[PDB]
């Protein structure tokens, strides 16, 4: 699996679409040299990128080495491949021994990771590192509670004020500290009657106190607020009640920003919490997985997604921050539901048909990718068709047949009984290939 | 200009017919409507809309003359123009606008020759004319 | 039968006055709906036309399966079409959904729901809230919420007795209200929810007289609005008047559904202040109830099947309203009922004998100060003659300087805040909540309707 | 000699045909 | 002769699925319409649930004299030693 989602990525590298921002970070960084300063170039007034401006600062020295677009996009594949190593080899095997050891398992969370990937980040923008902060905080918090000590949760929380510092949505980085502040709080009493609170706290307080050093390196105070003053008065921002306009933009027809594997990436990742959340809760636990740590997993992407109502922009390609939280979702949903869908015909229905209505509302999309990456792509301006038909209700009306059967499969648990399935090397085969197939199915894409 | 006015349901009686936007229904319970029967319409002597920003861009694109719409009708047929209308007492309020349909050529109702036939529930004599 | 109107009809409470005249006061002074005009000239002229033809568009083609509710306005406009007259249809049906939902919905939920005055109140308050902007002009939704909530009733009294002829007359109420508008689609949720109790009592009683003389009359009575729908117009009328409005008209294919939120959202008279409360006070009791439905599994007080029934009728309402050809806010107002039966179970799940810890509570009212936050936060505009001196007609209420909406931002971050203190020291007793927490959906609610 | 099977017939006769005369009223001959 | 221990039990788990009434409140004391709030549309459900797993048909004559859940152990206790052709089978 790591070889082929290596592989997966360092081709994609050379023949893949680049992003909107990337002509915007590349004059940025050209341009920056001289003017004293990390100037906005075409908006503000000559306004500076003041809070957010320390990637810049590093796209302006590898640009002083070559503009070649295949060297600038160098920090970004260094990410994605530490994000799948850590999602691979720190996180799986830490829900659980045998979740790691799932050979459907892995390859699905490998699946799911290159599906959420691929289309969002390719490009010079920030959510390819905050998607790889997010994901090396979890496992940092995760260090910290167990084996108990607190310099894991005192270097996480420098990591998560890095990510503070790349852009407004990069504040989803303190969810997972937020979400274990209580087992850290647990570790932390345990410890007054050797040394103390203050012996604790006051080294966590130094790393929270390195925003300040990040921010004003080269500004003073009276210029970050003019520069945001300026950004807030000029600039288009939406408030934070208008928030459904994220998942607005991102399920709009005839536009190249919500695409037919955007819609996907965002709804195979709902799926997976949404139907993790109702197994914990119906179910005490998950055997075989940890339930300890998959409650913080659960609870990190929770938080994350809620507190991206604070940010000023909302655009759809802010979803790719996540990439990191649906490769290790993936995984677990499709080891959490063999189990759930082999001792009960009907589970597997509804899998399958919820699987199938996916599909039907992401394919209703184009295949769209941007201005120049469009060059050749097959359903870049229509809705994929087969022969005539639209391919968008194959889908649903197969969708609507699975849900009648499940409702069939409902209707006779009183007259047939309880009847115990089976448990056999088929009936184990088509209860964990779902959302593996249809995750291979849109990579191949 | 010190106008010297006049009431709307004495100006516009009860019998003349007026289209009424689909807005404006309730609010002139004694004005009545522009009928039809066996495919042919009246014709109007007043036009009563909405409000500007209303009437510019619900009402004056719904019954649109491309779309089946009213207002195919009355702009091949009338011509329309604007009337001084105030709201009494709460004056800077819009209520809407009032409109004097005026005749291009003077012309008189036909007579409609009339026939019955029994037909057997599938007949269809063929589409509509919708769009060119 | 041993007597009409049972032993538990025959009761009076404080929450029944209010209702009442807080609905024949709002009823006189009250806004209308947008289509009220469009639908007294379409009934004003249907008796010289003779046909009930769609009058502002589509080449004067009629209402195609979708008419027969129509045919009653053109049937009282005969007498007078002054407004406070053509209006009766929408109060009786107000005072009908009343009486419903008080002595038949409520008590069949468990002697917990039908014993609480915050879950009457509730109730009682978020009809009220949900029934003032939409449900007051000609708009046919208040007729489509009590056939789809009478529809619900005579199944669960099909349940409970353990017959089929409710089961029979609930199939005609949802084929008749379902033949009002392509919008009522939304009572057969009823019919698919009741499934498996109905079948538990068709393949029992099938052992004693036979499956024909069952299921044939549950045919007659579900095949038989064709011979009110196809009594004036014909098959192939009807197909060209839909091939008209589909190559025309908005088409609105499903796919769109979520401009039905989008427009939702926005700072416009169409959504304003009162136009959001008829569903987030619907999706906000709706979420947490199942979520709590999910973990628990004995309440002590709840009936499990009558609990879980309603829920899924909301999701299969929400399911539904897809498939329609329009995409409006005004298909909101067929909440009024089921929202105000949700509110009711929602504020006995959510009291401090069920909800036990502290944090809990304190989390769900900083739900409740959010989504009020999120209401308070358009302009305060109607729609045509209704807007005429309203205080905040054109712009968003301000206290001075600073608007409404920010000072409940403000009071649900104190409140989450208070839950992450109590969450982090592992605390579970506290008072003030208890003081807090008692009953806020009822408070949240009374707020809005005054 | 009882109610119950005259009964059965009363409902699947005029049960039956109630529902296929419903059927029919939008293929029938209008003037 | 059924015992009242399972008589009631066998009452307590229907007053449970029809009501949702705890079965640690049916006590041979308590009546159905004062103490625990069941009203006789519920009791009409009761009676067919009673029917729809153990045979007894419980007619509208008597289902109205039953205030007391002792008096429906009375009932079932005097019904069952009149009659020997209690088939409980299953
Ligand atoms: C202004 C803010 C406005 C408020 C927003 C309104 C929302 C308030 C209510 C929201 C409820 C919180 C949801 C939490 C869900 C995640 C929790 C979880 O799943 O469990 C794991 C984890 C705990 O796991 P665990 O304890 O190890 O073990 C579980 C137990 O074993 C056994 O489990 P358990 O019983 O212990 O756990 C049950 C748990 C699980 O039961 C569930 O029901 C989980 C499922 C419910 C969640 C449903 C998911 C919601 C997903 C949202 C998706 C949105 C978009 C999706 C849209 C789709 C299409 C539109 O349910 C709860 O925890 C409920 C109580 C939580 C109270 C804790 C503190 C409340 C803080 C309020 C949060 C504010 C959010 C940030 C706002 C910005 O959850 C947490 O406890 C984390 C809570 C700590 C978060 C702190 C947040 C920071 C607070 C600072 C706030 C101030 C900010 C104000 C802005 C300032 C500007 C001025
Ligand atoms: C994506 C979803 C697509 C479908 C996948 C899942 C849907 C089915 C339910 C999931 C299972 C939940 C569960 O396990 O609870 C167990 C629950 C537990 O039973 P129990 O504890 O033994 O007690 C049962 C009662 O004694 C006895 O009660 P019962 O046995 O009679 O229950 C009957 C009750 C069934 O009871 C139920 O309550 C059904 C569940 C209701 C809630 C469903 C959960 C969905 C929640 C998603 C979470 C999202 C939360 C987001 C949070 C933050 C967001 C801001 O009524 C019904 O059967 C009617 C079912 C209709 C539900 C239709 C759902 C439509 C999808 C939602 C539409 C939204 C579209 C929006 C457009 C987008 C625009 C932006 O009962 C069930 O298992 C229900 C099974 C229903 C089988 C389905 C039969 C028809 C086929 C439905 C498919 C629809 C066609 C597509
Ligand atoms: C105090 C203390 C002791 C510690 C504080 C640190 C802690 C513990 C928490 C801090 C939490 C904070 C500060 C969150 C701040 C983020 C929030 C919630 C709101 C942002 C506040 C500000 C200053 C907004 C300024 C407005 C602004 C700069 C808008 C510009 C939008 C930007 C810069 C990015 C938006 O993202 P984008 O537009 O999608 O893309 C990028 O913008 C360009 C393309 O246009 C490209 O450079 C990028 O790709
Ligand atoms: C159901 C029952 C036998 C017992 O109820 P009661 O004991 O409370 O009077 C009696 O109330 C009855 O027959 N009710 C039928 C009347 C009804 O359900 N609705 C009346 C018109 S909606
Ligand atoms: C743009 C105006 C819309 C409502 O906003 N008209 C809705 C059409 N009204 C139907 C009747 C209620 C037509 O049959």
């Amino acid at each position: 699996t790591d070889t082929g989602v290596i592989g997966g990525l360092l081709i994609w590298h050379i023949v893949g679409a680049p992003t909107s921002d990337d002509g915007y970070n590349m004059t940025i960084a050209r341009v920056a040299s001289e003017a004293g300063y990390t100037t906005n170039y075409y908006r503000y007034f000559g306004a500076s990128e003041a809070p957010f401006d320390w990637y810049q600062s590093v796209l302006s020295h590898l640009a002083s080495i070559s503009t070649a677009g295949v060297w600038m996009r160098l920090p970004a594949t260094a990410a994605a491949i530490a994000t799948w190593l850590i999602i691979s080899r720190c996180v799986l095997p830490r829900i659980g021994r045998r979740v790691a050891a799932n050979r459907v398992a892995m390859l699905t969370a490998g699946a799911t990771f290159l599906a959420a990937w691929l289309p969002f980040n390719n490009g010079l923008r920030p959510e390819p590192l905050i998607a790889f902060a997010v994901i090396t905080v979890w496992m940092l918090v995760e260090n910290s509670i167990g084996t108990r000590r607190l310099w894991p949760a005192a270097v996480a929380i420098v990591i998560a004020m890095f990510s503070v510092t790349l852009a407004p949505q990069g504040l989803i980085a303190l969810a997972p500290l937020l979400v274990g502040a209580r087992a850290i709080g647990r570790v932390v009493t345990a410890r007054r009657a050797g040394t103390g609170i203050l012996a604790s706290l006051a080294p966590l307080a130094a790393s929270v106190a390195v925003v300040f050093v990040i921010i004003f390196r080269d500004q003073t105070l009276a210029t970050v607020a003019e520069s945001v003053r300026i950004k807030y008065v000029v600039g288009p921002t939406i408030p934070w009640y208008q928030e459904f306009l994220r998942y607005y933009f991102l399920t709009v027809e005839d536009s190249v920003d919500g695409s037919l594997t955007r819609r996907f990436a965002v709804l195979v990742l709902l799926l997976c919490l949404f139907g993790l959340i109702m197994v914990l809760l119906r179910r005490g636990r998950v055997p075989g997985a940890v339930s300890g740590p998959l409650w913080r997993l659960c609870g990190s992407t929770a938080i994350g997604l809620l507190l991206l109502i604070l940010t000023p922009t909302k655009w759809a390609i802010q979803f790719g921050a996540f990439a990191g939280l649906a490769g290790a979702l993936g995984g677990v949903t499709a080891f959490a539901f063999a189990r759930v869908g082999l001792h009960s015909r009907r589970n597997l229905a509804l899998y399958v048909t919820a699987l199938l209505f996916i599909l039907a509302w992401a394919t209703s999309g184009l295949n769209g990718w941007f201005y120049v990456g469009n060059y050749g792509v097959p359903w870049f301006d229509k809705q994929p068709v087969i022969a005539h038909y639209p391919v968008t209700t194959i889908f649903l009306v197969l969708a609507i047949v699975g849900g009648l059967l499940a409702g069939w499969l409902h209707f006779r648990m009183d007259y047939a009984g309880h009847t115990e399935v089976a448990d056999t090397g088929r009936n184990r085969a088509l209860a964990s290939t779902p959302l593996l197939i249809v995750a291979t199915i849109m990579v191949v894409l | 200009r010190v106008p010297e006015l006049q009431s709307v349901q004495e100006y516009v009686g009860s019998d003349q017919p007026v289209l009424m936007d689909w807005a404006v229904g309730l609010a002139f319970p004694c004005q009545q409507p522009m009928l039809h029967a066996n495919g042919v319409t009246e014709v109007p002597k007043f036009r009563i809309s909405p409000d500007y920003y209303a009437k510019l861009q619900s009402t004056d694109t719904w019954q649109d003359g491309i779309n089946g719409g009213l207002l195919g009708i009355t702009d091949l047929l009338l011509r329309a123009s604007v009337m001084s209308t105030y709201l009494s007492q709460d004056w800077g309020q819009d209520w809407g606008s009032l409109r004097k349909f005026d005749t291009v050529v003077e012309a008189t109702p036909a007579e409609l020759d009339f026939g019955s036939q029994t037909h057997s529930g599938l007949y269809s004599p063929g589409p509509l004319r919708i769009r060119p | 039968m041993h007597r009409l109107i049972p032993t538990r009809w025959r009761t009076v409470t404080a929450v029944d006055g209010v209702v009442v005249g807080g609905m024949a006061i709002w009823y006189v002074i009250g806004a209308n709906s947008s289509d009220d005009g469009y639908i007294l000239q379409m009934a004003r002229t249907a008796e010289h036309a003779g046909y009930m033809a769609n009058y502002f568009r589509w080449f004067g083609s009629p209402e195609d399966p979708f008419g027969w509710y129509y045919n009653v306005l053109a049937l009282m406009t005969k007498v007078s079409d002054a407004s406070i007259w053509i209006r009766l249809p929408d109060l009786i049906c107000a005072l009908i959904c009343w009486l419903l939902l008080s002595r038949e919905v409520l008590p069949r939920l468990g002697p917990a729901v039908a014993g609480s005055r915050a879950a009457m109140w509730a109730a009682g308050l978020v009809l009220l809230g949900a029934w003032m902007p939409f449900n007051n002009g000609l708009r046919p939704e208040g007729q489509i919420a009590t056939g789809a909530l009478i529809t619900y009733v005579l199944i669960e009294r099909a349940v409970t007795s353990g017959r089929l002829t409710p089961a029979a007359l609930a199939i005609t109420t949802a084929a008749f209200t379902l033949g009002i508008q392509p919008t009522g689609l939304i009572a057969v949720a009823a019919l698919l929810a009741g499934g498996r109790p109905i079948l538990r009592i068709v393949m029992r009683r099938r052992r004693l007289v036979g499956t024909w003389p069952l299921i044939a009359p549950l045919l007659a009575a579900g095949t038989v609005i064709l011979a009110v729908v196809f009594a004036d117009q014909t098959i192939a009328t009807v197909l060209e008047a839909t091939r008209i409005r589909t190559a025309i008209g908005p088409s609105q294919e499903w796919w769109t559904e979520n401009l039905r939120y989008y427009y939702l959202i926005l700072p416009t008279t169409d959504g304003a202040i009162s136009r959001r409360v008829a569903f987030v006070f619907t999706a906000m009791c709706l979420f947490p109830s199942l979520f709590m439905m999910l973990r628990r599994k004995h309440i002590a007080g709840v009936a499990r099947g009558p609990a879980w029934r309603l829920m899924g009728i909301i999701f299969a309402t929400m399911f539904f309203l897809m498939f329609t050809p329009t995409k409006w806010i005004h298909h909101f107002g067929l909440f009024a009922a089921v929202g105000g039966a949700m509110a009711a179970l929602a504020t006995v799940l959510v009291s401090p004998t069920v909800l036990r810890s502290a944090r809990n509570r304190m989390a769900f009212l900083s739900l409740v100060l959010f989504v009020l936050a999120f209401c308070f936060a358009s302009t305060n505009g109607w729609w045509y003659v209704s807007n005429f001196g309203a205080p905040f007609n054109n712009s968003v209420p301000k206290v001075g300087g600073v608007q409404i909406s920010a000072i409940f931002f403000a009071l649900s971050a104190i409140a989450a805040l208070w839950a992450f203190w109590l969450h982090l020291t592992r605390r579970t007793e506290s008072r003030v909540v208890d003081r807090l927490t008692a009953a806020p959906i009822p408070v949240a609610a009374g707020f809005m309707v005054v | 000699g009882k109610d119950v099977r005259i009964a059965r017939w009363v409902a699947t006769i005029a049960g039956l045909l109630g529902f296929v005369l419903s059927v029919s009223i939008p293929l029938l001959p209008v003037t | 002769a059924a015992t009242q221990e399972e008589i009631i039990a066998g009452l307590a788990e229907i007053i449970e699925e029809v009501t949702g009434i705890e079965p640690s409140e049916v006590t041979p004391e308590k009546s159905f319409v004062d103490d625990l709030d069941i009203d006789s549309l519920s009791m009409v459900e009761i009676a067919v649930q009673t029917e729809d797993k153990y045979g007894v048909k419980i007619p509208d004559e008597d289902l109205a004299g039953l205030r007391t859940v002792g008096d429906v152990v009375a009932y079932i206790q005097k019904l069952e030693e009149e009659n020997p052709e209690a088939a409980a089978a299953l």
